[PDB]
RNA sequence: GGACUCAGUAAUAUGCUUUGGAAACGAAGCUUACAAAAUGGAGUCC
């Protein structure tokens, strides 16, 4: 319990500018605004989609955002179910698995 | 009240019992026709209160339930909404984990849709529908879905 | 096999906090994804 490390993210430089990570703390509109900006900027980066990632507590809200873009903004979205390995210490580093979602929003 | 596909529905979001039934009886058919094809659909709705161990057990039974003699492809439909999607994901992901270890292959299809609960408020309560099979090609009409 | 209880920061659904201005209207920010509910969470009722 003493501390919990974040997830390993094997991302390239081009992925870093195309991927958003949703926190439990993230407010709804803050996330909307951020995704919008990524949609416009993804043209320059040369990718079809903006990847939106969320896990645990954030899952519902992450998907609620995917519902907004798919319906109210007529975007074509793919939805993936994910398992994420996370390291904890309770002393010794122990592995722990949490379930999440990859949500690709196409331009 | 609650709205699906722009249409008002007699639902109480707080009731998983009520909402899961609506999903099964209305939403899932609205996406997949089992009548014209060679598929055998097993339904599995999930709430936040569901035990993971018991639910993975059930999915193992459901995936090996259709008759081997009639040449039917075994398809399980795992579905949930809103605050219950988290537990679904856990059950789903662990089930696949215990499936690929035998050097077997699972195939899945995911669809995301929503309820609209209602100056006028308009909140999206998400809906996750997952199809799982040991057959790579499913005869179901699930074009809107996502292959995984 | 059915029906449920348990996590108080999405505390704020184009909002919100801080900030400038008398006001008009501005500024900054609210991503590096989790809730001992994934050693296959913990319990109750029929
Ligand atoms: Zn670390
Ligand atoms: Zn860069
Ligand atoms: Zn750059």
């Amino acid at each position: 319990r003493v501390t919990k490390h974040p997830s390993l993210k094997t991302l390239t430089h081009k992925q870093i500018h195309t991927t958003i990570f949703v926190k439990s703390t993230t407010p709804y509109v803050s996330a909307l605004k951020r995704i919008n900006k990524f949609l416009d900027s993804v043209h320059k980066q040369g990718s079809s989609y903006v990847a939106v990632l969320g896990m645990g507590k954030a899952v519902e809200k992450t998907l609620a955002l995917g519902c907004h873009f798919q319906d109210q903004k007529n975007k074509k979205i793919e939805v993936y179910t994910k398992t994420i390995e996370v390291l904890d210490e309770v002393i010794q580093l122990k592995k722990r698995a949490v379930s999440g979602v990859e949500l690709r929003i196409y331009v | 009240g609650v709205y699906y596909n722009e249409i008002s529905r007699d639902l109480d979001i707080s009731s998983s019992t009520q909402c899961l039934r609506f999903l099964k009886e209305t939403v899932i058919p609205s996406l997949a026709n089992n009548g014209n094809n060679s598929t055998s659909i097993q339904y599995h709705g999930i709430s936040k209160n569901d035990n993971i161990k018991k639910s993975v057990n059930k999915l193992d039974k459901q995936i090996n339930m259709a008759d081997r003699s009639l040449g039917l492809q075994q398809v399980v439909c795992i579905f949930s909404y809103g605050p219950h999607i988290q537990k679904m994901l856990s059950i789903l992901e662990i089930f696949k984990k215990g499936y690929i270890k035998n050097n077997k292959k699972i195939y899945q299809w995911n669809k995301l849709t929503s309820f609209d609960i209602k100056q006028e408020e308009r909140l999206k309560v998400p809906i996750l529908v997952t199809m799982v099979s040991d057959s790579e090609i499913i005869d179901l009409n699930l074009h809107s879905f996502t292959k995984q």
